[PDB]
């Protein structure tokens, strides 16, 4: 397969950063893109075999190496908050059928302070009384708000299980201050079971988000706790009533 | 040289065949690869079509290529709410042409879940431990209705997801909205769109 690391990053505006990839299938040809917003995957730099590489559309800013055929690294020597995107490293086997084999991708975030970075504060609502009596079901709601940049996973696990029935995620988070490049965002999560195991007192809940931020060697100056990556989770028992 | 794809967005009910197209201006390709991501994943290769076919399947789906016209398409049959993702299409140069592919922009897919019986109703989920924010779910509603964004400052509407309570073969389609514990009640929030007059507020 073809493994790209890390996964999530934040810089400060002017630090170093290598965005690797790696893939076990001897495969000729390694690329990468970057995806922004309505502007579709861009190629950024190519090689076509080991010992060779050549630039793409945006190679500016982007320097690559191709020493090996396993490694294609990706460097920013200089990371610019215009390099904030989605990186994709995509591999295939020189002619063939010239099928790509894409990373998992990248999330990168540049910014100029630090200080712009927040976790999330996550909550948990218990169902709604009217909604058992009408429906006998119940449904909790998990709330994750103010955090930025938006490299976060959430999770719901009842008593110790991770669960996917009864669950829908916001597919996007949603801006709290729309007009910003740098709004902080908030998700929103349903978990809905019947009424009768929401009645059980027995039952434990647990909303999780991972949020992905600063690694515990950056400058941190504030007088609150550095947002380094972490999970945030908030929980809820059933209840008779 | 360039890859155009339309609709670029479709929502349609689920149940219908669908059709997606891509198109390519320079007919000298090697091969077309359609993909598919979902929200914040990777790309998911569904069909690779060479230069020398004319149709690829895979289960409900089944693409075609008129390299010639520059055109193909994805088909995706008895469509289901779990197609919904982004689909891309990617071709590749032929006869030293760089190697270097071009992407579209892709097709947004929304296939909205069918609502047996429709039980519009907004309803208030305290606490959060007590002092945090008021909570309101507005759910259970045909996947015709549409919820919009409030016209207040302090007021979060967000989009809706269905979940399934497999159990019970049970779907439902959710909006959530919140403000600020304060002098705003968020069952309120939501009377900024469309909704049935019979919509359930209870206190």
């Amino acid at each position: 397969g073809v493994t790209q690391t890390p996964k999530f990053q934040v810089l400060k505006t002017g630090q170093s950063m290598t965005l690797q990839c790696a893939q076990d299938m001897n495969h000729e040809y390694m690329s990468w893109y970057r995806q922004d917003p309505g502007m579709g995957l861009r190629l950024i730099h190519y090689s076509v075999g080991a010992g060779i590489t050549d630039q793409g559309e945006v190679p500016n800013g982007y320097n690559v190496s191709r020493s090996t055929t396993e490694d294609f690294p990706l460097r920013l020597l200089s990371a610019a908050p215009s390099q904030t995107s989605v990186y994709f490293c995509a591999s295939s086997y020189v002619g063939n059928t010239g099928e790509l084999f894409f990373g998992e991708g990248s999330r990168l975030t540049v910014l100029e302070d630090l200080k712009n970075v927040f976790p999330p504060e996550v909550a948990v609502f218990e169902p709604s009384e009217a909604e058992i009596s009408h429906t006998q079901k119940a449904t909790l709601v998990c709330l994750a708000t103010g955090f930025y940049p938006d490299h976060v996973e959430l999770s719901w696990w009842v008593n110790g299980k991770e669960v996917h029935s009864g669950v829908c995620t916001d597919p996007q988070p949603l801006k709290e201050q729309p007009a910003l490049n740098d709004s902080r965002y908030a998700l929103s999560s349903r978990l809905r079971v019947s009424a009768t195991f929401w009645q059980d007192p027995r039952n434990h809940f647990r909303c999780q988000v991972q949020f992905y931020g600063l690694s515990e060697n950056d400058e941190w100056t504030q007088d609150r706790a550095k947002p380094v990556t972490q999970i945030v989770s908030a929980e809820a028992w059933g209840r008779a009533d | 040289q360039e890859v155009t794809q339309i609709p670029a967005a479709l929502s349609v009910p689920e149940g219908e065949n669908l059709v997606l197209n891509c198109s390519f201006t320079d007919s000298a390709i090697y091969n077309l690869q359609w993909f598919r991501q979902d929200p914040g994943k990777g790309l998911t290769s569904l069909l690779l079509i060479q230069s020398s076919q004319r149709e690829q399947t895979s289960g409900r789906l089944n693409a075609s290529l008129d390299k010639s016209s520059g055109r193909s398409t994805l088909y995706i049959a008895a469509s289901q709410p779990g197609d919904s993702a982004t689909y891309l299409c990617a071709v590749r140069p032929t006869s030293g042409g760089s190697y270097i592919p071009t992407f579209g922009r892709g097709t947004s897919l929304i296939v909205h879940p069918y609502i047996q019986n429709p039980d519009p109703a907004v309803y208030q989920l305290r606490r959060s431990k007590s002092s945090d924010k008021s909570v309101c779910l507005f759910t259970d509603f045909d996947s015709q209705t549409n919820v919009s964004q409030s016209k207040d400052s302090d007021v979060y509407i967000t989009d809706k997801c269905v979940l399934d309570m497999r159990s019970m073969d049970f779907k439902s389609n959710s909006a959530v909205a919140w403000s600020n514990k304060s002098d705003f009640a968020c069952a309120n929030a939501f009377n900024n769109s469309i909704i049935p007059e019979d919509t359930f507020f209870p206190s």
